[PDB]
C-alpha cells in the first residue's frame, strides 16, 4: 500500500507562521488528489479545516490557508493563536473509493517552558532474565513541546521488533513525560554487545547505552 | 459584490479561427473565433476585473479534424492553457464513449468538470470515481461561489455513453445538491449545463437556491441591443426568468462555435441574492489580436494534423465518379456516398433530438470538384477528399416546406444545358425528371423518406408538409441561384466541417461500395 | 441541528462478529456520502469503509477488505458496519463521518465509539527490580526503580518503603502492549551514599486481583 | 526418420462442434468438429507416435459469437490447452486490427506464431517486436525441424492490418530465410502459411530447401481415395509437386471449419530429404468422443457468452418489420437490413479475393421469424436476433448463372399467396413481378449490380453472365423448393454464422435506419 | 530498471551435474522471454550455447541442456568436463528492442582441493590521515575455488559506497587471491568504533576488525 | 567461412566522438540482425544497441539512449556504432554479434575491440606504510606492508630492503579506482622477534614518471 507521510510534530510561537506539508511515498500530490486537512483535539471528534486544498470550510478562520508546495500538499497557519495547539491530519482520495490518511502532525504553541528531555535507560533485571523474558526500559522526563521520536539500536543496527512506546503525558510540573519498552529474548540480549535508546526532541538527539 | 462571468458553450473544437458563417477561415483580415483570439480577451479582462469566472457548458468535443485527430487531448491541454474555472458535460462529450472522455479529458484536465444528473453503476462507478463531480465550491476573491452541473437526459440518444451511465432528470438531481450548498453557507449558486435553452429556463423557475443559470446545447443567441453580426437574437442578454419563490434569475448562452465569449456582471447582496445583471456577449471580430504564445502552441500541434492528411483512412473497391461531366448532369456515386456520410454522421452525433431521425440530404454538383481513383491500391486519404470538397464548408440542417423543396428541384434543371453545377445529387429521395416539359414543371415523381412514419418508406412529397433535411452551407445560403432556400427555410443550424464528415464515415466503414442505384431518372 | 451518534461501545473476544450503528439527524441523509474511520488509541487515523448517495457503490480499505461489510438504511436515517473476524489491530475508536458529494469531502464527524477486542483476562503483575546504574545523575545521586509487567485491570498503586518516601519518585503511564496487557515502571532518584545505609522497597497493590508484591532493589 | 504432421487451417473459431454444413449442432448423435473432439484424437496419436507436430495455418480468428465475445483470447487459452507446436497468420487474424491480434493472442499465446513476409515499420515495429516470428526451429526427438511462415499479400484487401504492416511477396521473403536454416544445419524445413492452395504449389516449385508445404486460405480439400463425407476432393493428399530443382514436394490442407484434422507421415533420410509421404485427413465424426476435461472448460466460458446476449449491441430508430404477413409477401426492411449486413460483413472479412466484389444477396422470408420493436430506448440485443434467425444457419457465397438466378426468382412466386416462405427479400437487385402472368413467367424486370462494370450500376441480368451472390445455407441446399440452386450452382463456400453477422453489423453501425426503398415492385 | 539475477559463482565435481538458474527481479521467466545461455572463457569472445531455452546450437555438446525451473530460466550441465570451467551468461528479450544480460555465473570444476581464504586487514596509516584521505586495505590469499563475497561493516552497518575489490587472481601456487580497498574520510574512521572486512568463500565466512 | 571483425577503438579523453566498425564476411549480411555488446573488464556483459535486417528498426539500451547511434551499411557488409559524449563507464570491450531472426538467438560473436576513455595523465604514486600489529599471522610472526595509492602506470616495481628480502613477500593485483588511477598493496610476513630488532623499508620505482619513493615501516 501507499503511505501519506506528513511531518510527525511541529512547534510555533504564538502569532507566528508555520506550514504543515503532506506528501505521497510514490509520486507527487496534485490538486486532482483532492487534499483535505482536519483539526483533532487529542481524544475529540476531528473538526474540518480545508477541503479542495485551498477552499476553507464553513466558519474556518482566514489565518488557516491551504496550498501545494512542489511534491506535497500544504497548510499554512499565518498568525497562530494558543487556541491552535492540537493534532492536524492531511488525507487524499486516489479514487475508486480509495481514501488514505496521514500519520498526523502534533502542533505545539505554548509560551516557552521549552526544555530538552531527561533519558534514564534500564537493563533487563537481575531476576527478569531468570523468568526467560527480557525487557529494555527507556524512561523520558521534563520535556516540552512533548513530542519525541524514540529510536532503538544495537551496535549501529536499527531494531523494529517488539518496541512499545507510551503517548507523551503532561507531568505534575506541566512538562511532558513518556516511557518506551523493548520486549526481547535472553539470547538477543547476550548476542549483541550493547543496546541503545535514541530519543530525538526538536532536533536535539539524546542516546543512552546498556550491555551485560 | 460584483462578479464578472465569462462563459462559452457548443465550441465544437473550432480551435483555430473560422469565418462569420462558422466554415474554414478565408479572408485572414476578416476572420472570427479562435482560442488564440479568446485567450487575448480573457487575459485583458482578468488583468482589469478582480472577480472573474471562465465557464463552459460542453459540446466542446466534436466538429473539426482537430478532434478527429487528438480525440479530446487537444481540448484538455488548451482549456488548461486558457485556465478555465469549471466545465459541464455535453451531448457530444460521449461521442468517443466513456473512455474517450475519461482517458483523454477527465484525467488529463487540470480543472473540475461537473454534472450532477449523471450517475454510473457497476464497475465503471469505481474507475470514474470523482473525475466528474455534481457541484463545485469555487472560491473567488474572499467569497465563495457554488457551481452545480447538469447534462441533457437526451444524451444516450445523441451519443454513445455505454449502458453503465444513467441520466437522471436535471431538476430532480440539482435540487438536493443546491440545498446542500445552502446547508454549507453557500448563498451564491450558479447552475451550469447542457440541456438546451428550454430546460435552462425551467431550472430557473423550479429549483430554489439557484441564483444564475448558464446553459447551451441549443445554438440560441441572446443579445441586448444591435446584433454585431448575422447572429439573430431570440431574447435579451441576460434573459430574466421569474422564479416560483418570486426571484429574477438571469439565464445566459453564447451562440456557439467559439465566435462569441459570454460577458455578464452579476452584483450580489450580503446573503447571495442577484440585485443587478447587465452585459452582452463579446463578439471576437478581427479587431481582437490573436495571442502569439498560443498561436505558436497551435502551429506546434498543426504538424500532427498535416501528418494525418496523407494517412490511409480506408479503401474503396469502386471508382468514386466526381468529374464535372458526371455529378453536374446525372446521379453520380460520389454524391450518393457523401449524402450517405452526411446523414449517417448526423444520426450518431445528432446536435439536438430535433434532428436525430433526419433521413433526407441534397448536394449540388458544384460542390463535387474531383473523383477518387481505386486503380492505385484502393487507398483513400484526407488529401483525396480536399480535392472533392475544397470549399471547407459545413453540412447544415434545415427544416423546409415541401413547396420550397419542389421549387429548388425545378431550379435543379430550369437552365440545364452546360456545366451550371446546380444539379442536385440526392440522398433519402427518389426523383424523376421529364425534360420535354416546361422548365419549372419537369419533376414528374418526387418521393421522400417520412421517418416520422412508423416503418419509413418513400411516400410522395406533399407541398404543405414540413421536411427536416441536411445539405451544404453553400446551399443553405442560396449558392448557385437557390434564393428560395435562404428565404423560405424555417430552421437553420450550422453542423460539422464537410471533409471531416466524410473522413469519419470512411474510417468507420473501412470499405466503401457507393453505387448509382436509380435515385434520379428521366423518360 | 446536525449531528452523528454511534453505537458499539463494548469489549469482545477475537473472532466474534460485531455490528456498529451511526444515528444521523438534521440533514438530507438521502443525499450525502457516509464513511467509517477508526483511530487506534494514541496512533493516527485510518480509513475503514464508505457508502455513497444512491447505494450501488460501497468501498472498503485493503486492511478490512471483505472482513467488514457496510450497509446504509435511508428508510431509518442510520448507517451500519458488520465487523466479522475481529483481532487486536481492530482495537480502536470508530467514527462515522458524512461526506458532501464535492471532493467526496468530510465536513461533519461523529463523537465516535470504542472497539476493544482482547482475550482480556484479569491479570496479576509480574514485578522485577531495576539495577541502579549511575548513568542519568551527576550531583552525587543515582536513579533506580521497579518494573510492573503484564497486568489487566487498571489501575495499579506504587509506593516506596510502605509510602514513607514520596520525595523524588516518578511513576509513569502504563503502556498497552499489543497483547492488551498493561506494563509500567516507577523510578526514584536517591543519593549514592545510602547504598550500604538505606533500604529501598517499591510496593505494588492491584486490588482488582488483590496481588500486593513488595520487592527490594539492590545493586 | 518418420514424422507425423497433424495440421489444421481456416478453423474460423468453430470452438464447439457443428453439423456437416458447419452450422449450429442439431442431431447430438451425428455432429462433427469441436476442440473437445480434436483434443481426444490428437492425444490418441501422441500416445502412439514418437515424432508429432500440431500446426495451424491461420483464419482461426473470425466465425462464431465465441470470437465476437472473447475476440481472440478464447483462441489462445484453448490452442495452448491443445498444446499446438506452431501457427501462421491469416487473412482474418487482422480483422480486429493489429491490437485485436497483439493484445488477445500474441501476448496470451504460449506457442510460436510465424509469418516471414509481413514486415512492420514505425512505432508498431517496436511494440510487436518478436511476438510474431518469421521462422522457428522446433526440435523433435534427437533431430531438429525448421518451420517457415507466410501470409497472403492480399491480406490488406481482406482485413484491417493498419498501414504500419507491409506484406512482401511470399516466395521473395521465404527464400532468403530458408537459406539461413541450411546455414544453421537445418535440413528438414516445413513451409506453413495462409496464401491459398494456388501459392502453396508455387512455393513447392520455386523455393529451394523447402521439404513440405502446409497451407490454407482456400478451404480446398485433398483426399487420396474415397471421401468420407460430402467434401469433394480436388487432388490426392498429399499433393506431390515437381520443384524446379526437380524434387517431389508434398503440399497439404484440411478442409476448413475444424471438421478435418490433417494427418501426414513423412519419412526423411539422415540429411533432410523426403523419401516417403502417405496419409489422409482424419474426419472428426461423432465416433470420436469429446474429451470431458475440455468440454468442462468450454461450459465454464459458455457463461460469458450468455452474459453478452442481453447487452445492448446498438439501436434502431425504425420498426424492424419481421412478421410473417410482411416479409413473406412484400419487400420488408428487416430483409433489406439482413441482406445489407450479409454483403457488408463479407466485404470487410472476405474469405478470398474472389468475393471482395460481392454486391448481391437473396433471403427467403422463411428465415425471418420475428420483428424487433424500438421506442424501448431503441435497444437491440443478441437475444432479439435469436428470435429473428433461430435456425443458427450461415450466410454462404455461391457463383450462379443468370439463367439459374431467373429460375429461383420465378420459384419466389410460382404458387404465391400461401408462400410457405419462398418469397425472396433481395439486396443489390431490382426485381419487378406481374402476378397476372403464368407462374414461371412473372419476372418482367430483373436488373442486378454488375461486379466490375467500372462504376457499379444496375444493368439488366443476362442469362449467359455468371453472378457471385451471398445467401443463407438453407437456400444453397434448396430449402423451400430451390432445387435449381443446389443443382446448377458453380461454386459454394460456407460463410460465418447468421446471427453473429447481424450482431456485428449492428455493433459497428451503432444506429440503423433500414428502409423499404423499392427493390421489389408489382403492377 | 530490471535486473536479470543469476547465481554469482558455482563449483562442481568433474563428471558431476550442476544447474545454473537465471531469474527476473520483477515477475517470472517464461519461454516468451526467449532465454539464451553463453559460455565465455573470461577474455575470449563468448561462444553461443543454447537459444529458445531448450534448443542446442550446431556443435554444442549434449551434456549442456537448457530448461525452465518455476520462476527462473535454467541451464543443466549433466556430466561436467574440465572443458566447462568458464563464466556463463543468461539473457532474456522483453521486446521493443530491449535485451538484458545476467550478472554472469563463474563455474569452477575440480582442480585443487577446496581451500578456505586467509584475510589480513590493515587500518589507514599514521601518515595517510594527514593527507586527508583514509583507506582500509583488506587482503585475501590461498583460496580455491576463486569466488569470494567482500562485505564491509561500519559497526553492524553495511557500506557499499567507495568499496573497490580486485578480480580474483590465481597465485604463484595455483590458489586464488584478491585485494579489497575501502576509501574513507578521517571523520568516518574516528566517528564509528570499529570497521570490519567480511569475506565469505563457499559458505565459509571470514571477518577481521580494526579501530583507532 | 563466416566471421566478424571489429574496428579499433584505441584510447580517447572524455567527450570526444568515436566511430566503431564491424566487418562481416561469409553470409547473407543482408538477412541477419546485428548488435553491439560491451563488457567492462572484470564485470559482466551489457547490451548496447541493435540493427535488424529489414532496416526501419534500430534500438538502444536506456544506458546509451541518444548518446549512441548505430548504423548498418549492407552496400559494404559492415556495421557501425557512433559513440558521442563518452565517459569512464563506456570503458569496456565492444563486441559486434549476429542474431538469426528466429528464436532471437545471438549466434556468432566478434573477437571484440577495446574502448579506454580516461583522464590520461601519468602520476607518481602516493606511498604510505601499513601497521605491523600482531593480529593477522600466528603467534610466531606478524604481517606488515606498504600501500601504493593513486598511480597511472599499469606497472610499478616493489622491493624490500633494496630487494634484499624476497622471503614472505606477497605483492597483490592493482585495483582500477573509479578515478581511472591504479592503487595496490605489497605485504610481507616476518617474525615478531625482528619488530624491535630489524628494519623493513619497502622501495617503489615507477619508471613511467621516474618517481622512486622508499618508505620505512615501524610499529606504533
Ligand atoms: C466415422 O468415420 C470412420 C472413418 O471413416 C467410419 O469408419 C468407416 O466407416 C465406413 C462406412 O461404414 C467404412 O467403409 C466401409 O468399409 C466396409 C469394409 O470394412 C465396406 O464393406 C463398406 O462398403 C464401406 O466401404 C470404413 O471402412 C470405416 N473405417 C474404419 C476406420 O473402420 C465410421 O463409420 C464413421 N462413423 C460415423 C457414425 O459416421
Ligand atoms: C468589431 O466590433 C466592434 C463592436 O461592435 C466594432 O466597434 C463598433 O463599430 C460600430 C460601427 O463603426 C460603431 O457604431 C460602434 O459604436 C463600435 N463599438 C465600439 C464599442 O467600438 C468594430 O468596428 C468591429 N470591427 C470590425 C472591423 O468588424
Amino acid at each position: 500500500q501507499t503511505v501519506v507521510t506528513q511531518e510527525p510534530s511541529f512547534s510555533v510561537s504564538p502569532g507566528g507562521t508555520v506550514t504543515l506539508t503532506c506528501g505521497l511515498s510514490s509520486g507527487s500530490v496534485s490538486t486532482s488528489y483532492y487534499p483535505n486537512w482536519y483539526q483533532q483535539t487529542p481524544g475529540q471528534a476531528p473538526r474540518t479545516l480545508i477541503y479542495s486544498t485551498n477552499t476553507r470550510s464553513s466558519g474556518v478562520p482566514d489565518r488557516f490557508s491551504g496550498s501545494i508546495l512542489g511534491n506535497k500538499a500544504a497548510l499554512t497557519i499565518t498568525g497562530a493563536q494558543a487556541d491552535d495547539e492540537s493534532d492536524y491530519y492531511c488525507v487524499l482520495f486516489m479514487g475508486s473509493g480509495i481514501w488514505v490518511f496521514g500519520g498526523g502532525t502534533k502542533l505545539t504553541v505554548l509560551g516557552q517552558p521549552k526544555a530538552a528531555p531527561s533519558v534514564t535507560l534500564f537493563p533487563p533485571s537481575s531476576e527478569e532474565l531468570q523468568a526467560n523474558k527480557a525487557t529494555l526500559v527507556c524512561l523520558i522526563s521534563d520535556f516540552y513541546p512533548g513530542a519525541v521520536t524514540v529510536a532503538w539500536k544495537a551496535d549501529s543496527s536499527p531494531v523494529k521488533a517488539g518496541v512499545e512506546t507510551t503517548t507523551p503525558s503532561k507531568q505534575s510540573n506541566n512538562k511532558y513525560a513518556a516511557s518506551s519498552y523493548l520486549s526481547l529474548t535472553p539470547e538477543q540480549w547476550k548476542s549483541h554487545r550493547s543496546y541503545s535508546c535514541q530519543v530525538t526532541h526538536e532536533g536535539s538527539t539524546v542516546e543512552k547505552t546498556v550491555a551485560p | 459584490w460584483e462578479l464578472t462571468i465569462l462563459h462559452t458553450n457548443d465550441v465544437h473544437s473550432r480551435l483555430e479561427q473560422t469565418s462569420e458563417d462558422s466554415s474554414k477561415c478565408v479572408n485572414a483580415s476578416r476572420c472570427m473565433g479562435g482560442v488564440a483570439r479568446l485567450f487575448t480577451k480573457v487575459q485583458q479582462i482578468r488583468r482589469a476585473e478582480p472577480n472573474v469566472l471562465l465557464l463552459d457548458a460542453g459540446d466542446q468535443y466534436q466538429g473539426t479534424i482537430w478532434f478527429t485527430v487528438y480525440k479530446g487531448a487537444e481540448v484538455a491541454h488548451f482549456m488548461n492553457a486558457l485556465r478555465y474555472d469549471a466545465m459541464a458535460l455535453g451531448n457530444h462529450e460521449f461521442d468517443n464513449g466513456v473512455e474517450g472522455l475519461i482517458e483523454p479529458l477527465l484525467k488529463e484536465a487540470k480543472f473540475p468538470i461537473l454534472s450532477a444528473n449523471i450517475k454510473a453503476k457497476g464497475p465503471l462507478a469505481s474507475q470514474i470515481s470523482g473525475l466528474y463531480l455534481p457541484y463545485k465550491v469555487l472560491p473567488v476573491g474572499d467569497e465563495v461561489v457554488g457551481i452545480v452541473g447538469y447534462t441533457s437526459k437526451e444524451t444516450p440518444f445523441l451519443s454513445n455513453p455505454g449502458t453503465n451511465l444513467v441520466f437522471e432528470d436535471e431538476i430532480t438531481a440539482l435540487q438536493p445538491e443546491v440545498d446542500k450548498l445552502k446547508t454549507l453557507n453557500v448563498n451564491k449558486i450558479i447552475a451550469l449545463g447542457h440541456s438546451g435553452f428550454e430546460m435552462d429556463k425551467l431550472i430557473a423557475q423550479k429549483v430554489r437556491g439557484v441564483d444564475v443559470v448558464v446553459g447551451g446545447h441549443s445554438n440560441t443567441f441572446l443579445y441586448t441591443g444591435n446584433p454585431p453580426s448575422k447572429e439573430v437574437p431570440a431574447g435579451k442578454y441576460p434573459f430574466i426568468v421569474t422564479s416560483d419563490d418570486g426571484r429574477k434569475v438571469p439565464v445566459v448562452q453564447a451562440y456557439a462555435f467559439g465566435k462569441y465569449l459570454g460577458y455578464l456582471k452579476i452584483e450580489f447582496d450580503e446573503r447571495g441574492n442577484v440585485i443587478s445583471s447587465h452585459g452582452n456577449p463579446i463578439l471576437l471580430n478581427s479587431s481582437i489580436p490573436e495571442d502569439p504564445s498560443i498561436k505558436a502552441d497551435i502551429n506546434k500541434w498543426r504538424i500532427k494534423l498535416d501528418n494525418y492528411s496523407t494517412q490511409e483512412l480506408g479503401k474503396t473497391i469502386v471508382y468514386l465518379d466526381g468529374s464535372s461531366q458526371s455529378c453536374r448532369f446525372r446521379e453520380c456515386n460520389m454524391g450518393n456516398l457523401i449524402c450517405d456520410a452526411m446523414i449517417n454522421n448526423n444520426l450518431r452525433h445528432a446536435d439536438e433530438m430535433f434532428w436525430n431521425h433526419v433521413s433526407m440530404c441534397i448536394l449540388n454538383g458544384g460542390g463535387i470538384r474531383s473523383p477518387i481513383d481505386e486503380r492505385n491500391n484502393g487507398t483513400i486519404t484526407w488529401e483525396n477528399l480536399a480535392a472533392v470538397l475544397p470549399f471547407g464548408g459545413t453540412f447544415d440542417l434545415v427544416q423546409l416546406k415541401g413547396s420550397t423543396l419542389k421549387k429548388a428541384f425545378e431550379h435543379s434543371v430550369h437552365r440545364y444545358g452546360q456545366s451550371t453545377g446546380e444539379f442536385l445529387q440526392v440522398g433519402g429521395i427518389h426523383v424523376v425528371y421529364d425534360l420535354s416539359r416546361k422548365p419549372g414543371d419537369r419533376v414528374v415523381k418526387l418521393d421522400v423518406l417520412c421517418t416520422k412514419c412508423r416503418v419509413p418508406s418513400y411516400d410522395p412529397l406533399k407541398m404543405d408538409e414540413v421536411y427536416k433535411v441536411i445539405l451544404p452551407n453553400f446551399l443553405a445560403n442560396g449558392g448557385d441561384g437557390f434564393q428560395m432556400i435562404k428565404d423560405e427555410l424555417l430552421r437553420h443550424d450550422s453542423g460539422d466541417q464537410d471533409i471531416n464528415v466524410v473522413s469519419t464515415y470512411i474510417s468507420k466503414m473501412k470499405v466503401i461500395y457507393p453505387a448509382v442505384e436509380g435515385r434520379i431518372k428521366f423518360s | 441541528q446536525v449531528q452523528l451518534v454511534e453505537s458499539g461501545g463494548g469489549v469482545v473476544q477475537p473472532g466474534r462478529s460485531l455490528r456498529l450503528s451511526c444515528a444521523a439527524s438534521g440533514f438530507t441523509f438521502s443525499s450525502y456520502g457516509m464513511h467509517w474511520v477508526r483511530q487506534a488509541p494514541g496512533k493516527g487515523l485510518e480509513w475503514v469503509a464508505v457508502f455513497w448517495y444512491d447505494g450501488s457503490n460501497k468501498y472498503y480499505a485493503d486492511s478490512v477488505k471483505g472482513r467488514f461489510t457496510i450497509s446504509r438504511d435511508n428508510s431509518k436515517n442510520t448507517l451500519y458496519l458488520q465487523m466479522n473476524s475481529l483481532s487486536a489491530e481492530d482495537t480502536a475508536v470508530y467514527y462515522c463521518a458524512r461526506a458532501p458529494n464535492w471532493d467526496d469531502a468530510f465536513d461533519i464527524w461523529g463523537q465516535g465509539t470504542m472497539v476493544t477486542v482482547s482475550s482480556a483476562s484479569t491479570k496479576g503483575p509480574s514485578v522485577f527490580p531495576l539495577a541502579p546504574s549511575s548513568k542519568s545523575t551527576s550531583g552525587g545521586t543515582a536513579a533506580l526503580g521497579c518494573l510492573v509487567k503484564d497486568y489487566f485491570p487498571e489501575p495499579v498503586t506504587v509506593s516506596w518503603n510502605s509510602g514513607a518516601l514520596t520525595s523524588g519518585v516518578h511513576t509513569f503511564p502504563a503502556v498497552l502492549q499489543s497483547s492488551g496487557l498493561y506494563s509500567l515502571s516507577s523510578v526514584v532518584t536517591v543519593p549514592s551514599s545510602s547504598l550500604g545505609t538505606q533500604t529501598y522497597i517499591c510496593n505494588v497493590n492491584h486490588k482488582p486481583s488483590n496481588t500486593k508484591v513488595d520487592k527490594k532493589v539492590e545493586p
